[PDB]
């Protein structure tokens, strides 16, 4: 409640505590790279960075809100985690 | 549940046979007492030669089995004839009859003698390599196959410095270890969840080598380029998005470097962009999506007016290697525009500029294309002045180059 | 090894206490500076310069 | 935000067109959500429109079923309907 | 991991003026959002 995006809780006064085929969406099919081509123009740590494993990885769709009343399953109060891995954090 | 059945050959087969030997008026009874007992000594023998296919350690019945098969039942292995005096073969297989129902039934007896012999394979070796090392399956070709947590890369250090190695190989200081590391590319069988970051470091990098134009930079990378697409293991077309432009690139490109003399290599540079062009039209083929879009980049990056030589040669070479109908229907309307250019070329006294260069690399291209898509759709008459009503380009030289293709075709 | 063998790597660790220090200093100079920009021009201001 | 993050490892605009045109082809989807998901669609680029919304031309039939004749006009479906179109 | 009291301040008043009490002062907080160099953290 007191975290980020308290503001929202105290307004709110909340107290305790085939076009689906694989292939139309690959991005051959889907970006217009001809942009790109380019006419008269004028490791014992990692050699390469590591990626949001959330981003990767994770569900996100499944924080959509689809129909505000008809929601699948019930969303919760997310905490602040702070991610390390990303650079520019001080910790 | 078994509906397992007793399948025999048709009585109206054993008639035929019967009336085709002089044995005329046979009985029904009669008849279909021929063709229970000859089906049961098919059945007889296509399970005892299942014996010698599993003793063989075979899933395929091979054509020896019925020969093994029949020589065990003690009847002579020979199809086509019977010897009742038994003495000239004893049980010795000739091998079957090579006869096929689509067959002609009549061939010339010097046709047989002309036709080359099949290579005689290679002798049994024998080869050993590892299955399993301590309980794990190598990946080599005789296999088959509150705070967040610090994450960690998806690749291996093995896998970095592999990658690391491989990259700096392929940017070709020498020429063993470049193709080493091309067939390290075109076969390893674990260099997918590595293909983002390969196509990342080509993509990036001819973008960045046009910038100053690095030939060898260039030849490397689009090498490179081939060895990643003759590999069968990984799934390319989902970073054929930054495949494609950059070898348009490389083809359409203007060149920052010395103009002449590595031009040699840039009509290769052209060349092996246009072979890898054509190659990536030919796999990865959808409706209406790649081959047409990189045939509409190439016509109007020919019907432009007033183009770089350099970018009007590398299209040419492009929308030249795209196969046979496509020279059929695309290059046969501009000939006369081929024609003014070449002349404009000529006329300005300009040579220190590399417009003449281009104009003769375009002009023999174009005259090589056109002398087949003559030599494949008409005949060879009038191959002296004909041409002339096609402003006269390759004319004489280029009837010599279609009766070259003739005595290929004559050799083949 | 890369047929039936691997490990895990990290990203690098900065632990260096002078580009650390540098870090914090100027994160805080800056956050310092919007925050006070950001006050002075959505309110009554004041200016040592002429129509500063 | 899926120009300038999409990479070949994020998936993200694969991902996005998935959840829009699932969203879009399939039916008792309201008219709101519909026009979110086309206009989602619509601004990726020219060649998401060819190859997603091109071929469900003919839902317009079914959008115009209940525009140019309605059995109920004083609804709300008609305003999202026309927008829509 | 908890903001100093200078970017706790900044926080509360870059928030707090993106809620909708007057257009000026949610256009400058837009505009500080936009072009600060030091909003990591």
């Amino acid at each position: 409640r007191y975290g980020p995006a308290r503001l929202w809780y105290d307004m709110l006064g909340v107290p305790e505590d085939d076009l689906l085929a694989d292939e139309n969406f690959l991005m051959v099919t889907q970006l217009h790279w001809e942009d790109d081509i380019i006419w008269d123009g004028e490791p014992w740590y990692s050699i390469f960075p590591i990626d949001n494993e959330d981003l990767v990885y994770g569900r996100w769709e499944d924080n959509i809100i689809w129909d505000a009343q008809a929601m699948p399953r019930l969303l919760e109060p997310p905490v602040l985690t702070l991610d390390p891995n990303d650079e520019n954090l001080i910790l | 549940k078994l509906k397992l059945s007793n399948t025999v050959l048709p009585s109206e087969s054993m008639k035929v046979v019967a009336e085709s030997m002089g044995i005329a008026q046979i009985q029904e009874e009669t008849c279909q007492l021929l063709t229970d007992e000859v089906s049961y000594r098919i059945k007889e023998i296509a399970q005892d030669a299942l014996k010698f296919m599993h003793m063989g350690k075979r899933q395929k019945l091979t054509t020896s089995d019925i020969d093994y098969a029949l020589k065990l039942k003690n009847v002579e292995p020979l199809y086509g004839f019977h010897a009742q005096e038994f003495i000239p073969f004893r049980f010795a297989s000739g091998g079957g009859r090579e006869l096929y129902f689509y067959e002609e039934k009549e061939v010339d007896l010097s046709d047989i003698i002309n036709t080359p012999l099949p290579r005689v394979p290679l002798d049994v070796c024998l080869k050993a390599h590892w299955l399993s090392i301590e309980g794990c399956q190598p990946a080599i070709p005789e296999n088959p196959p509150r705070l967040k947590p610090r994450s960690i890369h998806e690749l291996s250090v093995e896998q970095q410095l592999y990658y690391k190695e491989i990259t700096e190989a392929c940017v070709g200081s020498c020429e063993a270890k470049r193709a080493e590391a091309l067939q390290s590319i075109a076969t390893d069988p674990g260099l997918y969840q590595m293909l983002p970051r390969f196509s990342t470091f080509i993509s990036e990098g001819v973008r960045v080598n046009v910038v100053q134009n690095n030939l060898a930079l260039l030849i490397y990378l689009m090498r490179m380029v081939k060895a990643l697409m003759d590999n069968p293991t990984l799934y390319l077309e989902k970073y054929v998005h930054e495949l494609i432009p950059a070898v348009m690139t490389c083809i359409v490109s203007r060149q920052l470097c010395l103009r002449p003399d590595v031009d040699n290599h840039w009509a290769l540079r052209d060349f092996a962009a246009r072979l890898v062009a054509q190659i990536c039209k030919h796999f990865s083929t959808t409706t209406n999506n790649i081959q047409s879009r990189i045939t509409k980049t190439f016509t109007k990056s020919w019907v432009d007016e007033k183009t770089p030589w350099t970018t009007r040669y590398g299209s040419i070479a492009g929308l030249a290697e795209l196969g046979h109908d496509v020279i059929k229907t695309l290059i046969l309307p501009r000939l006369q525009q081929e024609g003014e250019r070449i002349r404009s070329v000529l006329d300005g006294p300009v040579l220190s500029n590399i417009d003449r260069i281009g104009a003769d690399h375009v002009q023999s291209l174009l005259l090589k294309h056109c002398a087949p898509v003559l030599a494949k759709l008409r005949p060879p008459p009038d191959n002296q002045d004909a041409y002339r009503a096609e402003f006269g380009s390759l004319g004489p030289l280029l009837c010599s180059q279609v009766v070259k293709a003739r005595a290929q075709a004559a050799l083949q | 090894p890369h047929t039936y063998i691997k490990t895990p790597t990290y990203r690098e660790p900065v632990s260096d206490y002078q580009v650390l220090r540098e870090k914090a200093a100027s994160q805080r100079r800056d956050v310092e500076r919007a925050l006070t920009r950001f006050m002075a021009k959505t309110g009554e201001t004041q200016s040592l310069f002429k129509d500063d």
